[PDB]
């Protein structure tokens, strides 16, 4: 049977699972004629029984879509019977050189990568995109030193009766207090709350907020940017999972406090401090971000190396 | 690419269809055929005509690879909803999809045991061609359909309800009837649309005060040699099909 628009993935030689540990089942790969070096996701299809899985056709739908210097890039799909998503190949995960010891970031450097996440960010959100899976893990740099954002497995389109998204989504350690206090008619607000972590991920080399359950997680949230009170988040009433669930009382803003002996920064610190802002109606936006005088003022953010 | 599955004359004769024989009127009936049976289930489905035109523009485009003597029409349709189903946020279930394409097709046996094999052979063959629907458009799923342009055309002529109903009816119309998803971009075929809706109903719009046609604030490309050209053809075939200009005929 004919194809002259899906090639054979036998073009590309397989090198190494690069991999199974970020959520997807990803391989490297060699373009056996030019060396063009790709990354080959596998489409799962264990416990699919609803023919060629919906959700591979979102992300495939999005990616086709989303063409920008800071997402990662979608070359084409491959086939076998299975099927493969090819993409131009990213040597580095942001979170692999977060915890490499021997790797070290100079203030401007950040400063660009930060830069150049933001910037992805808007432009993803422009289209109408929500990432919903924030987490410096899925954050690739390429050998080159350009970052992109890549695993849009959770991705979801956004618009304008209020809205009923999944609120399922978002790794707990990244995820935002309107998702655990029940939220489903979000927005962009919640990548930039990820953006946040992993902006001070930057210093820390840590994830800053490691919580076992969602309870643990909207304490840990707490006791860092302080109480949930409708004086700093208006009509956070309404959320019925409010008072259903525990949350402190007495809590205030350390933010800055906690974070300031590693980063160092003022510009840095007063930057994460607009990102992980309690309620979305009132945290930064993208544009606003790459606009603040941490991008602005010495040193001027550079290039990697 | 942005000319991948848009053809000349030349090429759409050349089909892969003629190539096994199949002479250029017959391959036209197959895909009405197609198109008929898409807008049954898709209305015994409860899906929108957004799906069910997404659904047969994948059909057609399949055909221009595929050929008809290898691909029946009656197996590639069902495969073909069920897809665009997913595609448009309307996922209609396997079991469910091939349920109705039965008694669609077979409107009187009955169905089979969905514990019996020829029956789970039945389901293993609609996704397996979904499959080949998918590697055969190499995933270009995302279709831009002429109703978006009509809102934008018929906003213009300030024409009344009936005049825009009438210009949708010749957009959903021209997917069944014709090849021109094959031919003229989206922004074309609405105008085509708006135009013959407008002979038919006999509303005229005056020039306006530019100086320019209606249409020139929708294609750059779009000139009246055109638009005659192709409002005849698509009102050709209208004429052929039994019942279906009925449907906007003033009986008043
Ligand atoms: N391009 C890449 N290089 N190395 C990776 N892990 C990598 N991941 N790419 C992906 C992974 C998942 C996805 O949904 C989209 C792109």
């Amino acid at each position: 049977v004919e194809c002259p628009f899906c090639d054979e993935v036998s073009k590309y030689e397989k090198l190494a699972k690069i991999g199974q540990g970020t959520f997807g089942e990803v391989f490297k790969a060699r373009h056996r004629k030019t060396g063009q070096k790709v990354a080959l996701k596998k489409v799962l299809m264990e416990n699919e029984k609803e023919g060629f899985p919906i959700t591979a056709l979102r992300e495939i739908k999005i990616l086709q879509l989303l063409k920008h210097e800071n997402v990662v890039n979608l070359i084409e799909i491959c086939r076998t019977g299975s099927i493969y998503l090819v993409f131009d190949f990213c040597e580095h995960d942001l979170a692999g050189l977060l915890s490499n010891v021997l790797v070290k970031f100079t203030l401007s450097e950040i400063k660009r990568v930060m830069q150049m996440l933001l910037n992805g960010l808007y432009y993803i959100h422009r289209n109408k995109i929500l990432h919903r899976d924030m987490k410096a893990a899925n954050v690739l740099i390429t050998r080159d030193g350009v970052l992109k954002l890549a695993d849009f497995g959770l991705a979801r389109a956004f618009s304008l009766q209020p809205n009923r998204y999944t609120n399922r989504v978002v790794t707990l350690w990244y995820r935002p207090p309107e998702l655990l206090l029940g939220e489903r008619d979000y927005g962009p607000p919640i990548d930039l709350w990820g953006a946040g972590c992993i902006m001070a991920e930057m210093w820390t080399r840590s994830p800053i907020m490691q919580g076992n359950t969602e309870q643990h997680q909207l304490a840990l949230i707490s006791q860092l940017c302080g109480s949930i009170t409708p004086e700093v988040w208006p009509n956070v009433d309404n959320y019925e999972l409010y008072e259903k669930l525990e949350l402190v009382k007495g809590q205030k803003r350390k933010v800055k406090d906690r974070l300031k002996a590693y980063v160092r920064d003022p510009y840095a610190l007063d930057l994460i401090d607009k990102l992980l802002v309690l309620d979305p109606a009132q945290r930064i936006d993208s544009d606003d971000a790459l606009n603040h005088d941490f991008f602005w003022s010495d040193p001027m953010p550079s290039d990697l190396k | 690419n942005n000319k991948r599955w848009y053809f000349t004359r030349e090429q759409l004769e050349n089909s892969p269809s003629r190539r096994f024989g199949v002479d250029p009127d017959k391959e036209l009936s197959y895909r009405q055929q197609a198109a008929n049976l898409l807008q049954d289930m898709g209305q015994r489905l409860n899906v929108s005509q957004l799906t069910i035109n997404t659904a047969i523009v994948y059909m057609h485009r399949f055909y221009m690879i595929q050929s008809f003597t290898r691909f029946p029409g009656n197996s590639v349709a069902p495969a073909a909803l069920f897809l665009a189903a997913k595609v448009e946020g309307q996922p209609k279930k396997l079991e469910h999809v091939i349920k109705v394409a039965h008694t669609c097709l077979h409107p009187q046996e009955s169905l089979p045991d969905t514990r019996s094999e020829a029956y789970l052979q039945q389901v293993q063959d609609l996704v397996i061609l979904e499959s080949i629907i998918l590697q055969t458009l190499g995933f270009e799923l995302t279709i831009d359909h002429p109703h978006t342009h009509v809102v934008k055309c018929t906003q213009l002529v300030r024409a009344s309800k009936d005049l825009a109903q009438t210009s949708y009816f010749m957009a959903t119309n021209s997917l069944h009837l014709t090849t021109f998803s094959l031919q003229y971009t989206p922004p074309v075929v609405a105008c085509v649309c708006i135009h013959l809706a407008c002979k038919w109903s006999n509303w005229e719009i005056p020039v306006s005060t530019d100086g320019k046609h209606w249409w020139e604030y929708v294609d750059a490309t779009v000139t009246l040699e055109l638009l005659d050209e192709l409002t005849h053809e698509l009102l050709q075939i209208l004429e052929k099909t039994p019942n279906r200009l009925k449907r906007i005929w003033n009986w008043r």
